[PDB]
């Protein structure tokens, strides 16, 4: 009651108005984790959306798309033994596991990280984000034919390009074909456990892409959506 | 000015008790699992406990109206219990309506707009909005307090507040009752699941399963609601119509009295229907009710 | 692959430099602490609650 | 290579048995073992926003310093449950905070594979980032301060180290462990301190020197947090297999487990009192629970947090305790009467 | 960190007007301004304080009304209105940054202080008001108080200043046993109770001037005319 002790309960007061702020701020924004390797050029697409907030380990990005304003945290500095960071990563609206197509090598690889990512133990509830990159690269180093896709992987002369798809004009059916035989490796090894806990989305980018950021938010709100559904009991 | 005395002896005793066993601990159960659902901050606990504290007063005020029903109308105990117990149980129905409305305007702003009405989706302004539907529900409804009384007659009694004659500004009041009471919040119920659905539409994580699902639910509920209060408010808007200007001829209507009385009976079910719909239907809801029916037979 | 071995095998090397005796006198000094400082702990011996400025 | 790493190995392994003896449980029963101990949360400090990941309680035993992934860093009067301090932290995912023994700078380390110390008795009233530290190839794990000059950081690199702020540069750098270092804890003496990693080994080494000087097997897991025994010759390992346990220094290897059937989830932080007497641990139960030294038998559980208390701190005056959890709640327990 | 004030000199009595303190690169927007005069050849006394955030604007008795203060965090300056001035405020006025937390250093830093001349509580008493300037002793100067500072916390909260002839007085003990940064250790400060003791180690020519204190337990921050050097 002394007036010393009551000026600071004044300033805790104060500093519990910042923390009302910084609250408001907080849970107005939605975590998205990068993950995928040195090949993939995670830190390219985060260029592409948008300069980032620098500061290794953390990259900072924070984005609105069409006035909704949230916050991705690129990684990737840590160590990659085994991600020990993901236990800090559980509560993440969605992880964005970014892969190249033109290096059919390391592909094999790929669909091991994309293995241990969706059957995580911090991972049971954590949707995924799937960004190809370098589609260009692969669509004229298969033009070039110099290196088959067959003797990497013999599955894909089974495979003939499904109706679905909806390619570019300029498309040739072989680098579509491919493309999607790529695309489907990965929701393969997807859709195989937590059907309904999380879905992991497809997508297809290069170096340049305007619209990374608006893609990246409607996936995060078609997760906040199902997130809404299943705990607002509309399910 | 008669009773109708052909079905109302027997068959409101028949579902009102009904009503009664199954409602009471069925809606203090879904009140304690809204509970639960606050204690995970979600607001949708605050808007199902308040309905459910509004339903079960419902069930409380029921038991001494089953009498009142029978020929020992207004089952005298003076006028206190004829009064606000009259206003508590023809206003209960419009409350569980206006928070029901509640629920699916929450509904529709935390799925149609996932991430924009972060403002409006607190658990605070949850307390807030249910103590302001409170205060403007009493408040608005207030009007039988006032001119309206009981009265009895030689046959046996008449009522609380039947108004087998019904006078003017009870005809005026009644039908803006009505019509502000249950269809702008049915109303309301009907768009926001319709933009619940839409939203649902444009979904893609969703597969056509669980789609369908959702609309089964949003189509049960709007019906449900239909067909619990839609008959009495449609038979009001007639009296109103043979009570206005044209004068109160009686005879005519008091067979429709007993028509009052069905539309009571089957206004009853909304009770026990609003927590085996809104609660009961959610799986989790489910597991959340058997790990509460362990706590409490362990408490 | 050999940097590392060298460094592993002089770690276990000079590890085993320490001497090594009974665990008795070891045990006899922690519980000695463990006894020797009972008194204030207020999380062991409740304090009161009028000095407790948590009260 | 390993032509005689197996053999000169075989002395290192006997030695922890041959020239032990009965453990301290069953010598150590003849003491009268503590009744049911309730704690109850004199002190409840909302302000938080996040998952609390680490606390440390001031030399003071009155202020405390608490770290949330938003950035921020919180230094909290518990007397009267005011915040003295919050500083918005860059490195937002800071693992580890702690408060110097000098109370002038306090340091929070995280993912971000720097240390920042920051100026809390600033001749500005404004606390700014005094340094930041840079060399750790890992994520910090672990933060505690050894003195005004001097601080020692374990990081995810299998590596920890031992700089000085006023340069710098690593001064001395710890290495030998396989994993990555998730917890040290240093010494009342500040002379030695002790870092555990998820190989499931700890690791003594020497603040002045460069190499290790103890080791320590024996946990099925990753050691989830480690703290020092206020005596300075034991401390109590936390590890995933909620088979929190307690090495002597000295004695060179395990003296007794701290297992239950009940226990289940894992351990992320441990401390102890005044006297040892009351071992908590903070287990991921969503309740920290405190056992005793000598028996080793659970006491008593601090419960009362809705989610896992990530951080557990028992004051200088070994009068109270804080639990900070993923709930963003700081609790204060003292006894009850 | 500077306080630098600035204002007017002579003025009337109907003279309302305004007198600011700016300071510089400085934790302003945090920081519990407060504000005191001097009576010439005179001890210290308050004039104002205003909290950071302000909340719990206070003044002294003696001009509580006409005075009014206020803080500007954006621009970093302190102003002071002053309406109906009367032949006792002419005096030298200090401009003082003082916070508090749990172990905070209050009454720090005193700006450099600005002239003004127009043509119940705690007694601060001070009864010594000469002492030698002989050096190489360890002189004290006594203090007494209407009643105990000890307050139940376990801190007093009486706060002692020095003023050599020209600056503006910086703090030596804030609470008791409690020295400040740029005073060295030299000044000490003792007591219990009401009796209070500031004592020094060693004299030398920078420790001239009057000594000031003031309590803290309620707000009048009445001052004593300490010991003229």
């Amino acid at each position: 009651v002394s007036a010393e002790d009551k000026a600071a309960a004044e300033r805790s007061k104060m500093i519990e108005k910042q923390l009302q702020k910084d609250k408001q701020v907080y849970r107005a924004t939605h975590r998205l984790l990068l993950l995928g390797a040195d090949n993939s050029g995670k830190s390219t697409i985060v260029k592409q959306m948008r300069i980032y907030h620098g500061g290794s380990g953390i990259f900072e990005t924070k984005f609105q798309v069409d006035k909704v304003n949230f916050h991705m945290f690129d990684v990737g500095g840590q160590r990659d033994e085994r991600r020990k960071w993901i236990q800090c990563f559980n509560d993440v609206t969605a992880i964005i596991f970014v892969v190249d197509s033109s290096d059919y090598n390391r592909l094999q690889e790929a669909l091991n990280d994309f293995k241990s990512i969706w059957n995580n133990r911090w991972l049971r509830t954590i949707s995924v984000i799937l960004f190809l990159n370098k589609q260009d690269l692969l669509a004229e180093k298969v033009l070039a034919g110099k290196s088959k896709i067959e003797d990497y992987f013999p599955e894909f002369a089974r495979y003939t390009t499904p109706e679905d798809a909806t390619p570019e004009p300029g498309e040739d059916p072989r680098v579509t074909r491919a493309k999607y035989f790529i695309r489907d490796e990965f929701l393969r090894i997807s859709t195989a456990s937590g059907d309904g806990r999380h879905y992991c989305y497809p997508h297809f980018t290069c170096a340049v892409d305007t619209e990374n950021a608006r893609r990246i938010f409607n996936d995060c709100r078609d997760i906040i959506q199902r997130m809404h559904l299943r705990q607002y009991e509309l399910l | 000015c008669n009773v109708d005395s052909n079905i109302d002896q027997f068959f409101q005793p028949t579902l009102y008790i009904i009503v009664i066993v199954l409602g009471f601990p069925t809606n203090c159960m879904a009140l304690w699992a809204a509970y639960m659902q606050v204690k995970q901050k979600n607001e949708l606990g605050i808007y199902l406990m308040n309905l459910s504290i509004a339903d079960l007063l419902y069930i409380t005020t029921l038991p001494l109206w089953i009498d009142y029903f029978v020929h020992h109308d207004n089952w005298i105990h003076g006028q206190v219990s004829c009064k606000l117990f009259g206003f508590i149980f023809y206003t209960n129905i419009y409350v569980s309506i206006a928070f029901l409305c509640c629920i699916s305007v929450d509904r529709y702003l935390a799925v149609a707009h996932p991430l924009k009405f972060a403002k409006v989706r607190r658990v605070k302004t949850a307390l807030l909005v249910s103590a302001i539907v409170w205060l403007t529900e009493i408040v608005a409804n207030s009007a039988p307090l006032f001119h309206d009384e009981l009265f009895q007659d030689r046959f046996n009694h008449t009522f609380c507040f039947e108004k087998y004659p019904m006078e003017p500004w009870v005809a005026g009041m009644n039908l803006y009752r009505t019509f502000l009471g249950f269809l702008a919040p049915w109303g309301i119920m009907l768009a926001a699941y319709r933009g619940i659905l839409r939203a649902v539409r444009g979904n893609v994580s969703t597969e056509r399963q669980e789609k369908a699902k959702i609309k089964r639910l949003a189509l049960s509920l709007i019906l449900i609601v239909l067909l619990c209060f839609a008959p009495y408010h449609v038979l009001l808007l007639w009296r109103s119509v043979l009570f206005l200007i044209n004068p109160c001829d009686c005879g005519g209507e008091e067979n429709l009295f007993g028509a009052y009385h069905v539309t009571l009976a089957l206004t009853s079910l909304n009770c026990v229907a609003d927590p085996i719909l809104y609660c009961f239907v959610n799986e989790g809801a489910r597991h959340d009710v058997g790990r509460a029916l362990a706590t409490l037979l362990g408490l | 692959s050999i940097a590392q071995a060298r460094k592993l095998v002089e770690q276990l090397k000079m590890e085993a430099n320490i001497d090594r005796i009974k665990v008795s006198k070891a045990a006899a000094d922690l519980m000695a602490y463990c006894e020797a400082h009972a008194k204030e702990d207020p999380l062991l011996t409740p304090v009161p609650a009028s000095e407790n400025p948590f009260r | 290579l390993r032509q005689e790493a197996e053999q000169l190995k075989n002395q290192i392994r006997d030695a922890r048995k041959a020239c032990a003896d009965a453990t301290l449980s069953q010598i150590t029963n003849n003491i009268d073992p503590v009744g049911r101990i309730q704690m109850r949360t004199r002190r409840t400090l909302r302000g938080h926003l996040a998952k609390i990941y680490a606390m440390h309680w001031g030399t003071d035993s009155r202020l405390l310093v608490s770290a949330s992934q938003d950035g921020k860093l919180i230094i909290w009067d518990s007397y009267t449950t005011n915040k003295v301090h919050a500083i918005p932290l860059r490195s937002s995912w800071v693992m580890t905070c702690a408060y110097a023994p000098s109370g002038n700078y306090v340091a929070c380390g995280g993912l971000d594979n720097i240390c920042s110390i920051y100026n809390l008795k600033t001749r500005e009233g404004n606390v700014r980032v005094s340094r930041e530290l840079a060399g750790h190839t890992g994520y910090l794990s672990c933060c505690r301060f050894l003195d005004d000059n001097q601080i020692v950081t374990s990081s995810g690199d299998t590596t920890c180290a031992l700089w000085d702020i006023e340069t710098g540069q690593q001064t001395t750098t710890f290495t030998g462990h396989t994993g990555d270092v998730m917890s040290l804890s240093l010494a009342p003496d500040t002379r030695l301190f002790v870092s555990g990693a998820c190989d499931a080994s700890a690791k003594l080494w020497d603040v002045r020197e460069g190499m290790c000087r103890q080791t320590f097997t024996g946990h099925e897991s990753d050691i989830n947090a480690i703290c020092f025994f206020p005596n300075g010759n034991a401390f109590a390992t936390g590890s995933d297999d909620a088979t929190c346990r307690l090495f002597d220094l000295r004695a060179d290897q395990e003296l007794m487990t701290y297992s239950h059937d009940n226990i289940i989830c894992g351990i992320t932080s441990v401390s102890f009192s005044k006297s040892g007497r009351l071992l908590l641990a903070g287990y991921d139960d969503f309740n920290c629970n405190v056992w005793d030294a000598l028996k080793a038998d659970r006491a008593g559980v601090l419960a009362g947090h809705d989610n896992r208390v990530s951080c557990l701190g028992v004051t200088d005056d070994g009068m109270a305790v804080a639990t900070g959890s993923w709930d963003s709640f700081l609790k204060i327990w003292n006894g009850s009467s | 960190v500077q306080l630098v004030e600035s204002g007017g000199g002579l003025v009337q009595p109907g003279g309302s007007r305004k007198l600011s303190c700016s300071a510089s690169g400085f934790a302003f927007s945090s920081f519990g301004m407060h504000w005191v005069r001097q009576a010439p050849e005179k001890g210290l006394e308050w004039v104002a304080y205003i909290s950071s955030g302000s909340g719990t604007i206070y003044y002294a008795d003696t001009v509580k009304g006409r005075f009014t203060i206020s803080r500007d965090d954006p621009k970093n300056t302190l102003f002071l209105q002053m309406t109906s001035l009367r032949s006792e405020d002419t005096a030298m006025y200090y401009c003082v940054r003082s916070i508090y937390y749990y172990g905070s250093s209050p009454f720090d830093f005193w700006g450099q202080g600005t002239t003004l001349t127009v043509s119940s509580d705690i007694v601060m008493t001070q009864a010594t008001s000469s002492v030698p300037v002989t050096p190489g002793e360890s002189v004290s100067i006594s203090c007494r108080s209407s009643k105990s500072l000890l307050h139940s916390n376990g801190n007093t909260y009486l706060y002692w200043f020095l003023q050599r002839p020209g600056q503006s007085p910086q703090l030596l003990i804030y609470r008791m046993s409690n020295l400040a940064s740029g005073v060295p250790d030299r000044f000490s400060g003792s007591g219990s109770g009401t009796a209070f003791t500031l004592t020094i180690s060693r004299l030398e020519a920078e420790d001239v001037g009057v000594y000031y204190c003031m309590q803290h337990l309620e707000y009048p921050l009445t001052f004593g005319a300490g010991t003229k050097l």
